[PDB]
């Protein structure tokens, strides 16, 4: 799996 | 590094949100509590511009790198959550403060035996965790990752069968559906 979301 | 201080999910072709599943935008998800959006922004805010650039039917990665390569100050065009409302903001790129907490925290080994542990973590409250994913497998040694889930209402585990004397990398997820939130987190322990 991958995370869902990604910092900015 | 300036950061804006919150995390987006979503996109065409995306993996999704916890928010509106059905819909493909783009969405604010996690925010950091004393970074640059952290009055402005919240969790479930859809971004339909940003710095005159529309996120409407966007990708996921096009949006993360528009975002990263912006000047410092970023203007956002967003849709709050009847109903909805469409609500222009200012935000400032920060150096600047801080590193992200994990999700979810506090991950622990509380009781041992020779092939077994009890871990315990601290319940991530935030968003909604449909289960935790559990990983264990031999630090940096020739070993495969072996891995089981507990509902999300689970805040502990029990990892059986190990092989006694070994160090063992222990990583726990936060999944919302296959795939889990940022910063999952990890410990060591032999
Ligand atoms: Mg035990």
């Amino acid at each position: 799996p991958q995370p869902v979301d990604s910092w900015v | 590094s300036p950061e804006l201080g919150f995390s987006i999910s979503g996109g065409v072709g995306g993996r999704g949100n916890p928010f509106r599943p059905d819909d493909d935008g783009i969405f604010v998800t996690r925010v950091q509590p004393e970074g640059p959006a952290s009055k402005l922004l919240q969790p479930g805010d859809k971004i339909i511009q940003a710095n005159g650039y529309s996120f409407i039917n966007i990708e996921h990665g096009q949006a993360v790198s528009l975002l990263k390569t912006f000047q410092n100050t970023v203007e956002l065009i967003i849709v709050r959550e009847g109903a909805k409302q469409e609500i222009r903001v200012r935000v400032e790129k920060d150096g600047g403060s801080g590193g992200v907490s994990s999700v979810p925290t506090n991950l622990e080994v509380v009781a041992a035996t020779p092939t077994s542990l009890l871990i315990s973590w601290d319940a991530y409250r935030e968003l909604p965790v449909s289960y935790y994913r559990i990983t264990y497998g031999e630090t940096g040694g020739n070993s495969p990752v072996q891995e089981f889930t507990v509902p999300g209402s689970k805040s502990t585990a029990t990892i059986s069968g190990l092989k006694p004397g070994v160090d063992y990398t222990i990583t726990v997820y936060a999944h919302y559906n296959y795939h889990y939130y940022s910063s999952p987190i990890s410990i060591n322990y032999r």
